[PDB]
């Protein structure tokens, strides 16, 4: 049972984010098991239509996750110092 | 753009 745009339309905005995160999380965790919760949280700031696109396009998701990891790691370097 | 201070996401399960 895949997530569809009509499924999401049945839900309040905050629930839609959670629904999107549920589908994204296993994919993100596969790529980066340690950072997965934080990375998913970061991506959930993106508009829901764009998140749907990311769910449909592995290349798009991977580029965004790469961006998120690089940002998180750069931030961590600043805080670690 | 992406904010590294974003709320962490909590899944229904990790076996996801």
């Amino acid at each position: 049972s895949p997530l569809t745009a009509s499924m999401l339309a049945s839900a309040p905005p905050q629930e839609q984010k959670q629904m999107l995160g549920e589908r994204l999380f296993p994919l993100i965790q596969a790529m980066h098991p340690t950072l997965a919760g934080k990375i998913t949280g970061m991506l959930l700031e993106i508009d829901n239509s764009e998140l749907l696109h990311m769910l449909e396009s592995p290349e798009s998701l991977r580029s965004k996750v790469d961006e998120a990891v690089a940002v998180l790691q750069a931030h961590q370097a600043k805080e670690a110092a | 753009t992406l904010n590294p201070n974003a709320k962490e996401f909590n899944p229904r399960s990790f076996s996801q």
